[PDB]
DNA sequence: GTAGCACGTGCTACTA
DNA sequence: AGTAGCACGTGCTACT
């Protein structure tokens, strides 16, 4: 789902950018 | 009737375009 | 027109392709 | 962009991982 | 009865 | 001037 894909990458970028 | 659907899809595109802008803000 | 339409069909497809490449990158 | 954003994101993720 | 999708257009914007 | 890029309208399956 396009909404789900955007949310994922966005939530994984945010997490992984704070390590 | 259907304009209700066209207006509702306008909110969905606005929602996707919102998520595009959010993802872009998270990447340098 | 058909030519215009044909390019956008192909441009959309490249957007979807770019959407599946991003879902496959994140765990 | 939209396409720019997906590439950038895909490529940013590819490098951080 | 709404959500996700992809299509056919028309408009602005960028490319040789 | 052609090709990108975007948003709309709109007619689909499919889910919850
Ligand atoms: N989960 C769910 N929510 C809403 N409408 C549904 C659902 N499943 C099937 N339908 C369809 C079936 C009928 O054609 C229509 C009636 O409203 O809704
Ligand atoms: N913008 C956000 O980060 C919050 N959010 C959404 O809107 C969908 C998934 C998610 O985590
Ligand atoms: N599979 C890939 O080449 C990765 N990629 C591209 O080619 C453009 C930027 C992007 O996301």
């Amino acid at each position: 789902s396009r909404a789900q894909i955007l949310c994922k990458a966005t939530e994984y970028i945010q997490y992984m950018r704070r390590k | 009737k259907r304009a209700h659907h066209n207006a509702l899809e306008r909110k969905r595109r606005d929602h996707i375009k919102d998520s595009f802008h959010k993802l872009r803000d998270s990447v340098p």
